[PDB]
C-alpha cells in the first residue's frame, strides 16, 4: 500500500475498521475490489448505512 | 470459572484482543476501545471482590 501516491492524492480516502496510516502489515484472507464511476455530490452516499 | 470466562467479552469494542486493536487501528480510537475494555474488566473484578 506504500506505492499509491503516484496519482493525484487529494482523494477522498476513508477506511472503516482499520487505519491506513502505515498499517499495511495486516494479513487478509481474500481481498476484493469493486470499482466504478459516480458523481461528486453522491460521493458521500458511498458509506455503510 | 466465571471470572476467567468474562475475559472473552468485547464490551462494545471491535475485538477482545488488545494486541489486535493496537496493531490494527490508530491511537485516538484505540484509547477509547481499550478504555471500554478496561472499565468492563474492572467492573467484573469489583463484582467478584
Amino acid at each position: 500500500y506504500s506505492v499509491l501516491y503516484n496519482l493525484a492524492p487529494f482523494f477522498t480516502f476513508k477506511c472503516y475498521g482499520v487505519s491506513p496510516t502505515k498499517l499495511n502489515d495486516l494479513c487478509f484472507t481474500n481481498v476484493y475490489a469493486d470499482s466504478f464511476v459516480i458523481r461528486g455530490d453522491e460521493v458521500r452516499q458511498i458509506a455503510p448505512g | 470459572n466465571t471470572l476467567v470466562k468474562q475475559l472473552s467479552s468485547k464490551f462494545g469494542a471491535i475485538s477482545s484482543v488488545l494486541n489486535d486493536i493496537f496493531s490494527r487501528l490508530d491511537p485516538p480510537e484505540a484509547e477509547v476501545q481499550i478504555d471500554r475494555l478496561i472499565t468492563g474488566r474492572l467492573q467484573s473484578l469489583q463484582t467478584y471482590v
